[PDB]
This record gives C-alpha cells, structure tokens and sequence, in this order.
C-alpha cells in the first residue's frame, strides 16, 4: 500500500499528487504534466538523516492519511513540509527532465489502475516401444533386409 | 434497412407483462429514432404493428394536436414511458393503458402526463402474420423445451454418478452416522411417474402468462439469439 | 466512479485501461457517450456523433433512449472485454450482456490526447485517494394446546356474563 496524497483533497478537484516509492527512494510530486523529485542519494540521505536524527515512510504515511502535507512551488523548485512527528521536516525537489519522467508517469498510471481494480474487487467481497517379453529392453523391429525405394 | 433493424430489435427483445384496466397482455416493443415495432398477445391471439417516422408524426399530430414535436422526440418519449413499465411492474407509472378489440384489429391506448401535460398515443395492432407469430412464439418455445429436456437428462446423469459414488462409499466398509441424511436410489421412471401425477397439474398452469415472463425469459432470449445467429 | 477495466486480465502487470464518459445524470451539462482507452502512451477515443450514436444503438438492437453505461459496468465487472489492435484502428468486443457488442476506436491526436491523459491521471489519483479512504473507514471502523403447559388445552379467558 504505497502511501500517497492529493492537494486539494477536499471537494475541489485535486491539483497535485505526491507519493513515495522504492524505499534510490525519492518523493515524487506531479501535476499529471510535470514532475518534481528529491533525487536522494545514499550519501545525501545519510546526511539528511543525521541532520534530522534518523524511517520517514511511517511519518509520510501518517501525514498523508491525516493530510498533514504542505506544498510550495516556485519556478522549477518545490518545497514539502511534513508534520506529525516531534518536529516538522522540510524537503526540496527540482524539476526532473521530461524524457526521464515519461516512463515514471506511465508506470504510475498503470499502478494506479491496478490498485483501483484490486481495491474495488476487495471491497466487492465485503513407454511405447518397450518389449513386453523383456522389460527394460526396447522393442526391436524385425530385420527387413534390403527394401529398394 | 431501417425496417430490418426494427424487426431484428423486436426479435431480440424479451416478453413483458402489461396490466391494462381490466385484462393483461404479453408485449414486446422495440423503439428507435426511425420508428418502432410492437407485438402483443393474450395467449389466444397475436397482434403486430410497425411504424416509421412519417406515420409516427401523422399519428402524433392527429391524436394530440397543439403539440409540435419531431418524430424522433415523440419516439424517445414513448420509449421512456414504456420501457420502465416492461422492465418492472407495480411501480409508480402514472400511465393509463386501455385496449379495444375492434373487428380483426386491436387498439392499445396509452395516456400519460409529459411534464404535467397530456400525452396520448395509440397502437393500431393488426393480427400478426403466421410467419412472424411462428418465429416469435413457436420455434423459440420448442427450442426452450428441448434445452430443458437436455438439462433434465444431464441432471439425471449427475444424480446417477452421485448414486454410484454413494454406493462405493457404502461398500468401502463405511457406516452412515446420520441416518436421516439417507437419500434413496434415483430412478428416472419412478421420478417421472411421481411428477406427472403430483406436480404437473400445478406446474403446467400458464394462467395469464405471468409465470412465462417470470421464469423462462433468459432461456427464451438465448434461444432467440441462437436462432438469429444460425439464420 | 465511471465504469472502467484494465486488460489483460490476470496477475500480469496491466497493459491497457478502458473507461467510458458521458451520459451524465441530472439536469446539468450532458455530453454524448464516448469510450476512452489508453495504454498510458497512446489514447483512442470513439469520436462519436449523434448520427453515429443512433446507428450504433440501432445496430445492436438497442433503443435510442437506452443507456449503455449499465451494460459497460456489468461487462467490466465480469471482465468480458476483448481487444484487437490494427495499425491505426482498434476493435473492442463486449460479451457481458446477452448479445455481443462491437466498438470501433481511432487514435486521438497527440496534442489533444495529452490534456486528456493528464486529466485521466488526475482523476485516477482522486479516485484512488477516495476509495482508499473509504476502505480504511469501512473495513476497520396439536391445535389448541397451551404453550406454558404442554399436554393441556389452553383454557379460554374467563369472560363472565355477556348479554346477547
């Protein structure tokens, strides 16, 4: 159950959708046309964890369920604020190239469709040739001699 | 071609029960923007009608004057009025139905309130031709009977297999615990003899045709579709 | 929640998604019935017209006022959808109803399909969120015998004198 959230989630149609995957895990936020990813790396991830004293996945899921995620966009930069723990955590993202992202949107759409189908289904129910005389010896055809073609 | 599509649609449609002021009928209606086709019966006679846009417009103008509607809109409203009744009965309709059996013809009058205003229509159904009557009632019924006989034979074979399995269980050094759960051997002749004298009098009563529509419509539709596909 | 289904059926990863739009209920804006099917890379739409709608309805023995959405939803539930892809055309076969239905689809222009794809993605995300929230909320949060004394007939209550 990969956590995800939408903004706005109220009666107004959502504009942006945020999620996480592959815990090179990077938070992906998309407007269905453009994307923003953290592009985390093991060294950068370790440095961030040390700075914040650190898994973020449980906190991210708790915020998404409680809709405690704050978005900000400015040109190609995006800022996320996550709340629910002792101290809110801030993350930055840059506009990932479109050519590299197109497979990402395709995979996200396919996974969303699969999840929709699965969750709807779940909610609905709620030795020829062996010689007979000598076993173990293959039967042998009688000698036909010379049969001209 | 439009008449051909209307005929095919009428053939595809299943029978429905209609409750008039005093009597009851079995009806099949297929309405498209090009006209409509209707077939009514009362288990003694069959009447059929089929009209095109021009006839629909003329009849609408002559019956309910002061109404200026294209034939397509009139046909759509007729469908909206009729289809809910045929699909289900004993529900809010507010659409009076009456029948007049004039010499060698039938007139089915339908009255309704269209957005709070009168809306009248009349189906002038003449006696259905033997070919259409046969194709719509006789051959499908024979096919349904043959299919049900095949189903009965299959169920009898399944019962025989189950009896053989029970015999094997009994002969394999077994001892039934619950004596009440003891099914006697199944004999086709004995079962038929019991049925024909116990349940046939009550199971063969068509009445007004309600059981036919309530029970044997899926089989009827399947048989009609198979006949259409064959030819 | 417009009816939709994904193909091919089974545990294999999805490779195609089809859904229907139009025929909105109520007195508000109403659009013609149409089918949108995408592989997440290319989109096909019916591009129907009122004459096309009438011809399609009459071809399969369906009345003009008949609604096709219930049949589409029922077929999607039963997973009775088959697809045949040509060089530039697609044929969809539906067997969820008593009679098979055939639909023809053509590739949507890319410039017009891209906004459609974005809207579809946003809608899918919204539906996923809504259904996940709903699932989280719902899944967890002898005649004349006295009954009192068998074997003795139930004595009638004492009435007394009742003048005729």
């Amino acid at each position: 159950s990969p956590p995800l959230c939408t903004l706005p989630p109220g009666p107004e149609p959502p504009r942006f959708v945020c999620y996480c995957e592959g815990e090179g895990f990077n938070l992906y936020v998309t407007d269905a046309a453009e994307l923003w990813s953290t592009c985390f790396t093991p060294d950068s991830l370790a440095a961030l964890k040390a700075r914040f004293g650190l898994d973020i996945t449980p906190r991210f899921r708790a915020a998404c369920e409680q809709q405690a995620v704050a978005l900000t966009l400015q040109e190609d930069r995006a800022s996320l604020t996550l709340s629910g723990g002792p101290s809110a955590l801030a993350f930055d993202l840059s506009k990932v190239p479109g050519p590299e992202a197109a497979p990402r949107l395709r995979a996200l759409t396919l996974g969303l469709a699969k999840r929709v189908w699965s969750l709807e289904r779940r909610l609905a129910a709620a030795c020829p040739g062996e010689s007979l005389i000598n076993p173990g010896f293959k039967s042998k055809k009688p000698a036909g001699g010379v049969d001209f073609d | 071609p439009v008449m051909e599509e209307l005929e095919q649609g009428l053939l595809m449609q299943p029978w429905a029960w209609l409750q008039l002021a005093e009597n009851s009928l079995l009806a099949k209606v297929f309405i498209t923007k090009q006209g409509y086709a209707l077939l009514v019966s009362d288990l003694q006679q069959v009447w059929h009608e089929q009209v095109d846009t021009s006839v629909v417009s003329q009849r609408a103008k002559e019956l309910n004057k002061r109404l200026t509607a294209p034939p397509a809109a009139f046909l759509c409203h007729l469908d909206n009025l009729l289809r809910p009744l045929l699909k289900d009965a004993a529900h809010p309709s507010e659409a009076t139905f009456s029948c007049d059996c004039v010499a060698d013809a039938l007139i089915l009058r339908v009255r309704s309130e269209l957005s709070g205003l009168p809306f009248y229509w009349n189906f002038h159904c003449m006696l259905a031709s033997p070919s259409l009557v046969s194709q719509h009632l006789i051959r499908p019924l024979m096919g349904m009977s043959l299919a049900l006989q095949c189903q009965v034979r299959e169920l009898a074979t399944l019962l025989h297999m189950k009896d053989l399995e029970i015999q094997d269980y009994q002969e394999s050094g077994a001892t039934l615990i619950r004596d009440r759960l003891k099914t006697e051997p199944f004999e086709e002749n004995s079962f038929l003899e019991q049925f024909m004298i116990e349940k046939l009098p009550e199971a063969c009563s068509i009445g007004d045709g309600k059981p036919f529509v309530m029970n044997l419509q899926d089989l009827y539709m399947a048989v009609t579709t198979q006949e259409v596909q064959v030819g």
